[PDB]
């Protein structure tokens, strides 16, 4: 039974393996917006948009 | 010994003559399946390169400024999918499909042609020649102080000889400042464990997995033996 152990405790003491976990996060905006505002304005004869 | 080549084989992804393809970028673009990066998904570009070459090394730009005098950087192309194939579109555009490696491909990103490059686990022991001496910089990682491992490119004097030697000793050089009697300060080298394996592409520099014995050492610090 010791011996058998013996053989237990070889497997058991295991070096543990470690691992470099790289997880990435990558956020891409690209916004565009144009506005035109169109004016046309005259109080001398009151015509005005 | 084979894994620690193939960390390394997971890092080689830096390449030269990122001039060429400044001159000549193929250019991706898409939003048909809009993405900055993918495994198997389609992209689009613009170039001759959808007319020749199906696959493709995508590689972002760095700078490894050497030789002040001379003031040449000979660039960095850091290779973002591992690979790429190709259907042709008419517009010279083309829809291709990405076995990716890790690295995001921009959708506005560069595209130069695939060039594959056999590395082997026989580099492992070693090739230690002293006579090789220089500074490193332009790492990926961009952070001084990098251990255990990394990716370096190794300088252009520094360059040349690393094409005569492939191993050296890490030293990162410490200033000490006479501060109660002059305030002179002296940078002294300290030699450090750990040491480079170089993998040199001529006409660029040496991208060398260097593996750290402990001694964390800026980006900029002396390579020697």
């Amino acid at each position: 039974r010791l011996d058998e152990l013996r053989r237990i405790v070889s497997q058991l003491d295991i070096p543990v393996r470690q691992v470099m976990i790289e997880a990435r996060i990558v956020e891409a905006n690209v916004g565009y917006d144009k506005s035109l505002g169109v004016r046309w304005g005259g109080a001398y004869h009151k015509g005005n948009w | 010994p084979l894994d620690k080549i193939n960390s390394f084989l997971l890092a080689n992804r830096i390449v030269d003559d990122e001039k060429t393809f400044t001159s000549a970028p193929y250019i991706v673009a898409g939003n048909a399946e809009r993405i900055v990066s993918g495994t198997g998904d389609r992209i689009y570009a613009r170039g001759k390169f959808a007319d020749g070459q199906p696959a493709y090394g995508i590689f972002r730009q760095g700078k490894v400024y050497i030789d002040p005098k001379t003031k040449e950087v000979l660039g960095i192309n850091a290779d973002d999918i591992g690979g790429g194939e190709v259907v042709a579109t008419e517009g010279d555009v083309a829809t291709l499909a990405l076995t990716r490696t890790t690295q995001e491909v921009r959708l506005g990103d560069r595209l130069f042609p695939t060039e594959e490059r056999a590395v082997n686990s026989t580099f492992m022991p070693g090739e230690p020649s002293r006579e090789v001496k220089g500074e490193i910089i332009d790492v990926p990682r961009g952070v001084t102080q990098i251990g255990q491992f990394d990716v370096v490119t190794l300088n252009r004097g520094q360059r040349d000889g690393l094409a005569e030697g492939n191993v050296l000793a890490i030293y990162k050089v410490g200033e000490t400042v006479r501060d109660r009697v002059t305030g002179e300060s002296v940078k002294i080298p300290d030699e450090r464990a750990g040491l480079l394996m170089v993998f040199r592409t001529y006409k660029k520099l040496s991208y060398a997995l260097v593996l750290m014995a402990s001694r964390p050492l800026s980006v900029t610090d002396r390579v020697q033996n």
